[PDB]
């Protein structure tokens, strides 16, 4: 659950502190494009980082169990090879 | 291989006199876990009638033990 | 020959990573921002235990 | 949400069974900080590469081909990302999590390489 | 490797317990308990990470092994040499 | 307590040992000269007596 609470911490932090702040900054800079696309690419940065956090943690857990499953499959394949 | 050797194993796993006593009590608890698990393994083997124990016996015993813990 | 690595690598390269990147890019370029983030949230939500490495394996 | 400890306690109480005694709370050690910062650094590098490759044309037409301003803004956003990284490092340095996690228990590259190796061995055994 | 224990370590650890109380262990069971020692050590370190006075005896009460400190230094009596159990009694 | 132990009293247990006599009982237990057996009729009550120092079996 440590990976789960880490993912929850990252989700809450990015979704309530940084992404809304940069979204309000993007909505504020209506007069100048140059700061406007700066805040838009900031939104890009924070949202891709949040998605990467969630996907990487879920992928760590998923590969950690899939490696054991693939090891069991490898043991079955080795046993079938010995019998063959 | 004494219990103090297992305490040495635990300290090198985690890496004065009071912490040595703490680790010695931890080693005693570890030996208690092993003895209880082996007792449960013999209990289930005798329930099934086998003289010796097997990996599935002690796996079931330790799963039942960790279910309560 | 090595058919099984070719199959698995083709899946994990052109099937799931390409799908995620293309869905994110198309949802970003559909317009806008909050719409895309929310829609990505529920499509990730309902694809649980379907895009996992066990399923591709 | 910047109050990391309250969210940590609430999620630990919610996502664990009621007989799970969380008596011991430990601050994250230095190896956890190093692993988290390494993952964040690699993922920020990948994210900035993806963003600047996806939005290169608007950046070029707004600056009228001035690559110097492109590199200046790349440096500015690098500074901002490093500042945010230091901020979240300071926020996690006041945090609680069991010390059972090591560097090898949380690293994408090592587990991915192990998966690649065991998959190659699986396919080779299937070939034989 | 470095963290897992060896088979002969387990023989030297629990050989007398399997002899007084008649236990027969084949080699597969020996390898299984060599694997299980790691899981037991990880569970013990997850339950008890740091060590101070009251929490260990409270956890051992929660472990279902003991009921008081009397059970603690009676279980230490049957698992330690005389100098070590006397030292533990001076500690408790 | 010592007179009951020497006379081999069958009613000896852990109840009559006070908190002050707990180190004395621990000293006696460290000598390995006493039988620690829990009563079948009353579980939790450890009946205590010295081992026989005079037998020639």
């Amino acid at each position: 659950t440590t990976i789960d609470v880490l993912s929850s911490l990252f989700i809450n932090l990015f979704e309530n502190d940084l992404i809304p702040q940069a979204l309000k900054d993007f909505n504020k800079s209506d007069d100048d494009q140059f700061r406007k696309l700066l805040y838009k690419l900031d939104l890009r940065l924070f949202q891709t980082i949040s998605d990467q956090m969630t996907r990487d943690l879920k992928d760590i857990l998923d590969i950690n169990v899939s490696n054991n499953e693939l090891c069991y499959q490898l043991k079955q394949v080795l046993a079938r090879k010995e019998d063959l | 291989m004494d219990t103090e050797a297992l305490a040495n194993y635990l300290l090198r796993q985690l890496s004065s006199s009071q912490e040595y006593n703490k680790k010695l009590l931890l080693a005693c608890g570890f030996q208690a876990i092993l003895r209880k698990i082996l007792l449960d393994a013999r209990t289930r083997a005798t329930a099934e009638g086998l003289r010796e124990v097997y990996p599935y016996h002690i796996e079931a015993a330790t799963q039942a033990f960790l279910d309560s813990q | 020959t090595d058919t099984y690595n070719s199959i698995s690598n083709f899946i994990e390269n052109e099937l799931t990573a390409l799908l995620s990147s293309d869905d994110y890019l198309m949802d970003d370029l559909a317009g806008p921002n909050e719409v895309c983030r929310l829609l990505k949230a529920q499509v990730i939500e309902k694809r649980k235990d379907a895009m996992s490495r066990g399923k591709q394996d | 949400p910047w109050e990391f400890r309250k969210v940590i306690q609430a999620e630990y109480r919610e996502r664990l069974p009621r007989n799970y005694e969380l008596k011991h709370w430990k601050k994250p050690s230095k190896i956890m900080i190093g692993s988290i910062l390494r993952l964040l650094e690699t993922n920020t590098v990948s994210a900035l590469d993806s963003v600047f490759e996806k939005y290169e044309k608007e950046m070029n037409q707004m600056t009228h081909g001035d690559n110097n301003e492109v590199k200046r803004i790349y440096s500015k956003k690098e500074r901002l990302l490093e500042i945010i990284l230091t901020k979240i490092k300071k926020k996690l340095r006041q945090a609680k999590f069991p010390s059972r996690i090591s560097e090898r228990d949380l690293d994408i590259e090592y587990i991915y390489s192990k998966r690649q190796f065991i998959q190659n061995r699986y396919s080779q055994e299937l070939q034989n | 490797s470095i963290k897992p224990l060896q088979i002969m370590d387990l023989k030297h650890l629990t050989r007398q317990f399997l002899n007084e109380n008649r236990i027969i262990l084949p080699k597969q069971t020996w390898s299984t308990i060599q694997e299980e020692s790691l899981n037991i050590m990880d569970f013990l370190k997850q339950k008890i990470g740091t060590l101070q006075k009251q929490e260990l005896v409270d956890s051992f009460i929660d472990m279902g092994i003991i009921n008081n400190v009397d059970d603690m230094f009676e279980l230490a009596h049957e698992l330690l040499p005389l100098e070590l159990q006397s030292r533990i009694e001076s500690y408790l | 307590l010592m007179k009951r132990l020497i006379e081999h009293d069958l009613n000896l247990t852990l109840n009559d040992f006070s908190s002050k006599t707990i180190p004395i009982y621990r000293l006696l237990l460290r000598a390995n000269i006493i039988t620690v057996i829990e009563g079948s009729t009353n579980p939790g009550t450890k009946y205590i007596k010295l081992i026989d120092f005079n037998e020639t079996s």
